[PDB]
């Protein structure tokens, strides 16, 4: 039997058109969104989108991109009670297997930021770690929170890491850790990765830094590290670091991925509760990460395009957005896009 | 009023004006760094006299234990001042503090008056959980390919750090303090640490609690270290370990101008977290501002606070005013020698 | 004496002569069972009178609670008899009647029964059980896809005052012995634990004597010969207790329809059978009494009527066993609940 | 036949060493082709495990394990974990010349060596509270479903029953319950699967015995239905039992009782240590010797006086032995 009229993996097509999963979700999402979906049907671009609203209808959002297997996404809001839900923007991720996350810190020409010119890429595993969910209280006032780490899952980050780094011309991937004291948990993490970027992917400089320490170089002299692989929790914190030194959550891409599926988020995971319905918010995360997901989905032609336009629409000067130091509205800085996109 | 939480029990000496106090002269640059202390100290008229020790570790039964003389010296004084000390079967540092009962690190890192660094305006205040947390010795393996390390949160720990924390913000004059946390995802563990806060919140009326998300707390630091200009920030053994180390390379790029405190229910010491600097010891260019600092930190635990001040405000800080002074780490020429002496002059 | 730990605060009714005792009549062979202890119970002159409840459980947060009528009813006079309740339509009802009346120590002693042959002879045998952690807290993880863990939690805290209940008891039954089932072979710290918080209260208490067992020795002797353990009082963590308690009582009589257990809290204390519910004979008048009315007696020395007890023990039920006129169809006998009921008082 | 074979022996702690020498005598005595490289021990329970790995096949009493704090840990389990020898089986046969409470009585009981509450993964939080981890996964846990199964098939057994506390203990011991009965329907379909709750299991066992044919259980349950098993049949001096793993194979007394007590008394019993030596030899498919060696041993005891003490004889382990010796000389 099988093979060509099989493919029921790849991405929901049809004539020509494309079915991506969208995802608003809370805050800025369903702002920042919009701006993707207009500046996509005014470059006419061929995807349709299914779009999904939501407590535990986070299964609805997972049936949809099982289907179409491709999405687009805002973060989703978390509570902090004790009566709370839980994550769901991770339960996403856990229930399908999206176990890479890559945030893409990349300054941008038209924005004054403490250190310039700064390029560094942070990939972290996203169903292990201390995002792992498992805690219980023994006797009352004593919490343990258990942080699994196993071989199978650290391997696969390891590879995913080295393989996106052989890919995208990047010459060094570092581990972060705490691996002096976590000698087990963080250990393995540490060891796996440099292990394997021995005996594979030899071409690439492997080496670990611990999480602390990592901390302050970067924040100190960022321009030393080119990719830095991590467990959960190092990688929101280093992540945050990188989102400001940048610029702030606005600038910065990110995308999930799996084996069969792939979910685009901004980079940064912010949900901008505050400003929701302002129309304040900056939209370049998304759009940014938007173009991720074309060129991942093959047009590119388009994602070359519209970042261009996006990128050059900062750089130069008043028109921008808020936070950014402009004075424009999201509303705004979408039009000047998708008008230097008419004119390319 | 210094922190109920830590407080020393002063008595000075009776035969003698003075305090009593170990020191640890500690190894490497530690020496040099340290009688540049005691001159310093000496010329400001301070109460005190020093009792030095070593702490080069013992092995009772395999487990690293620490000396009976430094022991027996650093209960009676209730107060100690550590330099760097090498990497000599049990953390050095950690059975310092199991044995002394220490628990909150207090992590200052403000910017210097004559040393551009890409921050500015950061002054910040950070106490940290040294007691358990994420650094509980507890892992395990659980099969062949799986490995459990387990964070341990606990009312008893929490409340005094945060307590500790509230008291010393109060202490300093800063209006608000937030609890960085993760409750998120860490909902049993760092939702306990949160709500103990909360529940001594209360207890605390004249500061406000406000609660942040690592999250935040590292992205909103770097973006504009001057938010928490007012801040104390109190948190479990991670976040705390990196939000420090974070907080000294925004001050000053590097950790050779921070001090810590790592206080105990009666005992408390006071060191440098700068390491041993081998290679520049003994040729008189290591740079005692840290560990000086750390005295002025010590100090104020202890109530002098006049001279604390003197030594501060005036002195050392001042003196890193002028590249004629400074040492080789700040662009500056002088010696640790002509530092000291720079220093004792603004003293 | 009475043990200190579970120390009953008497304080009779002072309207009436008598004492307070919630029942739980509970169901299936429960109610004739039940009617059958309040006469015998009746015509021996007990100060008590019974203040039967419903445990019938509530739902409040979808964690099973149960009905106030029955907690207050239970926390105001500190003792309740109840016998055997179903598997309730729909986060165990034993359970959550543990946690809330804090109950911590089960009680099982299994003896032979005169008149009544099995297989193993000359069994007198008692048992504390911790039923508060150990094996049986709720705890347990999936720390990944085909891996599980389950917690067995040990506190000294949980230990101390059950291992104090044992040797309290077991001088209160006049046993020199007190052995501390265990396994610290394996599992160095929490069966550790457990054993030296025995070893550190042995000192305070001098007139009884500390031996410490592996369960390993523990099920082979006791089998071997269940006598030599008739000067005993063994106490254990919840999981060798569950099982040892079992299978003292498939010793003691090849079945558990003649086993009575106590459940002893700090202030509270519930004696019950342990035998089930027997739906399928419920009605037809053919239970056992046996079970719950030697729990009965359990209870009155627990309350202090030393006399009474030995009375409805030592006379009657235990007496009455003899002669299969009397006893009832689990024991070969021909005697109906009713007739056992009448057939006791009589020797009462 | 023809060729020689190399066996490990570890004689170990208590009777240990006599009950070995035993089946030495009796081996030599029926000159079996067999040449123990024999080891002795703290940590060189390495040596124990390098010589299996070579020799592949070993014949070994128990060791000593310390219940205060700073004790070394079994080190019988060590071995086992070591070479993952996962699978315990033990005998539990009633023989003809003793005197038990429940006669005619035939059950085996199988226990996963590795794992459970054997995991051995314990820690303090705070002073005076204690966890101790019990581990139970999916892959170790088939794998002993289908040895067990497997074996009563091997042996014509027809029932096979896991033993559990899954009421309570609902994913660690619920997970071992589903998969045994789980893979005893969709595979070994001729065989009855059942589960019983390791309380009342206990009882039946003690009371009722007769209902049991296989019993399967985690390493816990199998220590305690495992001595529940040897009181019923006379002691453990009468126990054969062995350990499997996919390469190697162990075998020692079923019962697991070091006799520290009677050390160096000549008093114990080898009945145990013979009769799983006699397991031994089936295994490596000597078997014509097993078979014989094991009527040996069995007639003895049946055969009144002459037999060891504890099973109401008045006989030294040494006279025992000369007297199976004696038995296996006139055959």
């Amino acid at each position: 039997a099988t093979a060509a009229q099989a493919e029921r993996t790849l991405p929901k097509k049809y004539g020509g058109r494309f079915t991506v999963t969208l995802i608003p979700g809370d805050g800025v999402g369903k702002e920042i969104t919009d701006s993707v979906r207009t500046i996509f049907e005014a470059e006419n671009i061929p995807i349709d989108w299914e779009t999904i609203n939501i407590k535990e209808g986070v299964y609805e959002a997972v049936e949809s991109l099982k289907r179409n297997k491709i999405g687009l996404k805002g973060l989703w809001h978390t509570p902090a009670d004790q009566t709370g839900h839980g994550s769901l923007n991770v339960a996403l991720r856990k229930q399908l297997d999206i176990y890479a996350n890559v945030a893409l810190f990349k300054s941008l020409k038209g924005v004054k930021t403490r250190i310039p010119d700064i390029d560094l890429i942070v990939i972290r595993e996203n169903t292990e770690g201390e995002f792992s969910g498992l805690e219980h209280e023994s006797v009352p006032g004593v919490v343990e929170s258990l942080k699994v780490m196993t071989r199978p899952k650290t391997e696969r980050i390891a590879r995913f890491a080295f393989d996106f780094a052989k890919k995208y011309n990047r010459k060094s991937v570092t581990a972060v850790h705490k691996a002096n004291i976590m000698k087990l948990g963080d250990g393995l993490f540490r060891n796996i990765i440099t292990e394997i970027g021995q005996k594979e992917y030899p071409d690439i400089d492997v080496s670990s830094i611990i999480v602390d320490n990592a901390s302050m170089q970067a924040v100190a002299k960022p321009h030393q590290f080119d990719v830095l692989v991590t467990p959960s929790m190092y990688g929101t914190i280093l992540g945050n670091i990188g989102a400001a030194l940048i610029g702030g959550p606005g600038l910065v891409a990110g995308a999930n991925f799996g084996r069969d599926y792939a979910v685009f988020e901004p980079g940064s995971r912010h949900v901008g509760l505050d400003i929701k319905g302002q129309n304040v918010a900056n939209p370049t995360a998304m759009i940014l990460s938007s173009t991720l997901m074309l060129n991942h989905l093959g047009l590119n032609e388009y994602a070359t395009r519209i970042s261009k336009a996006v990128h050059e629409t900062i750089a130069e000067g008043k028109h921008t957005t808020r936070d950014i130091g402009g004075s424009s509205s999201t509303t705004d800085f979408t039009n000047e896009i998708i008008n230097k996109l008419s004119t390319m | 009023k210094q922190p109920s939480i830590g407080r020393y029990t002063g008595k000075p000496n009776p035969s003698t004006g003075k305090y009593t106090v170990s020191f640890i002269e500690g190894d490497g640059i530690g020496p040099e760094i340290s009688k540049s202390v005691k001159k310093i100290f000496s010329a400001a008229n301070v109460p005190i006299e020093w009792e030095s020790c070593d702490v080069s570790p013992i092995f009772v039964n395999g487990l690293t234990t620490i000396p009976d003389p430094a022991v027996q010296s650093i209960t009676k004084n209730l107060v100690a001042l550590k330099g760097p000390l090498a990497t000599p079967h049990r953390s050095l540092n950690l059975t310092l503090r199991k044995t002394f009962g220490l628990f909150a690190n207090v992590r200052p890192a403000k910017s210097i008056e004559g040393f551009k660094t890409t921050y500015e305006n950061v002054d910040l205040v950070l106490i940290r959980e040294n007691t358990e947390g994420e650094y509980s010795g507890i892992e395990h393996i659980v099969c062949p390919g799986v490995v459990q390390s387990i964070k341990l949160i606990t009312r008893d720990a929490s409340e005094r750090v945060i307590r500790y924390a509230f008291e010393y913000a109060r202490a300093i004059g800063r209006p608000r303090v937030i609890v960085v946390h993760k409750s998120t995802i860490q909902r049993l563990a760092d939702g306990l640490f949160v709500n103990v806060a909360k529940e001594l919140s209360k207890e605390y009326p004249d500061l406000t609690l406000e609660t942040e998300l690592i999250d935040n707390s590292v992205l909103k630091v770097v973006t504009n270290p001057s938010a928490y200009t007012d801040a104390v920030s109190v948190c479990p053994n991670l976040y705390g370990d990196i939000l420090s180390d974070l907080n000294s390379g925004l001050s000053a790029g590097s950790l050779g101008l921070t001090p810590s405190a790592n206080i105990g229910h009666k005992i408390s010491i006071f060191e440098a977290v700068h390491g041993s600097a081998p290679d520049i010891a003994g040729q008189d260019k290591a740079n005692p501002t840290a560990l000086l600092l750390s005295s002025v930190m010590m100090l104020n635990h202890m109530g002098l606070t006049n001279h604390a001040d003197q030594i501060q405000n005036a002195v050392l800080s001042t003196i890193a005013s002028g590249p004629e002074n400074r040492t080789g780490d700040l662009a500056g020429t002088a010696t640790t020698s002509s530092f000291t002496e720079a220093v004792i002059k603004r003293l």
